[PDB]
């Protein structure tokens, strides 16, 4: 996990186009018509982790190996969803514990453009200031979504610095990043916020919420995977 | 009809791209808008039919 067959080229509003297939775990969550409403991350061949607020259902589909959503010829994998596991602790009022697992009907065929991201340990500590990356097909300007997958490097923020803006809205299962010239935006939800752990890309956050105008000087808020990974492991173990 | 029917559509702070319907009193019909996935207001419906049954004529 966490090692793309195709290396990404570093250096979402104000982000940049990603090298095709360089973020193999990124999936597009779409309705039966092909309409992209959220992103997601493959954690293995049969499971996808996304945000709880995305409201995924078994009627929706997981699209893996995609880069250009405007290309009808591009080879991709349209995977059906067998069951949806929304974290029962998801708070629809505070948006805390914003995570959902998707169990595929048919396993994804891993390849050069389709593979899994690594999951962290509940005790992992990704220092504030650490430069991580987020990806997705969300708006690049706050309008329709970009056809090609975007990426952006951004720093993790300490809870103290995040609260300087969001105050008590920041809960324990949330981690902030950004306010650095880039921002996740409409359509990025459920997607990954990854940081390197021993060189391997590991899921530290899940795009959740933030500025209502996708301001690049405001902290972005993500579901803190370290606070939710035990729930993830348990769910996989029981299913 | 409920006054919430007269409120403009509310996307919310979450970053999803979910199609929902809201009643547009100016035009007299329910229109689509993009909902962010959380903290929806009442003028937010999953189908045009639900929206018209709740806000039609406001």
């Amino acid at each position: 996990c966490g090692v793309p067959a195709i290396q990404p080229v570093l250096s979402i509003v104000n982000g940049e186009e990603a090298v095709p297939g360089s973020w193999p775990w990124q999936v597009s969550l779409q309705d039966k018509t092909g309409f992209h409403f959220c992103g997601g991350s493959l954690i293995n061949e049969n499971w996808v982790v996304t945000a709880a607020h995305c409201g995924v259902t078994t009627s929706d589909v997981v699209v893996a190996g995609e880069f250009d959503q405007g290309s009808s010829s591009e080879k991709i994998q349209k995977l059906k969803i067998a069951k949806v596991f929304k974290n029962s602790k998801y708070n629809s009022l505070t948006i805390n514990n914003d995570i959902t697992l998707l169990k595929l009907s048919t396993a994804a065929s891993f390849s050069q453009t389709v593979s899994a991201v690594c999951l962290p340990s509940a005790s992992d500590d990704f220092a504030a200031g650490t430069t991580c990356v987020t990806t997705g097909w969300g708006l690049t300007r706050y309008a329709n979504t970009p056809d090609r997958l975007q990426q952006a490097s951004l720093p993790l923020l300490s809870n103290t610095n995040c609260k300087k803006y969001w105050g008590t809205k920041i809960k324990d299962a949330m981690i902030c990043a950004g306010a650095s010239g880039v921002s996740s935006c409409m359509g990025d939800s459920g997607g990954p916020l990854v940081c390197k752990k021993n060189g391997a890309w590991t899921l530290v956050g899940i795009v959740s919420w933030g500025s209502s105008t996708c301001s690049t000087s405001t902290p972005g808020v993500y579901a803190r995977v370290t606070a939710l990974v035990n729930w993830v492991q348990q769910t996989l173990a029981a299913n | 009809r409920p006054d919430f029917c007269l409120e403009p559509p509310y996307t919310g702070p979450c970053h999803a791209r979910i199609i929902r319907y809201f009643y547009n009193a100016k035009a007299g019909l329910c229109q689509t808008f993009v909902y962010g996935g959380c903290r929806a207001k009442r003028n937010n419906f999953k189908s045009a039919e639900d929206c018209l049954r709740t806000c039609g004529g406001a």
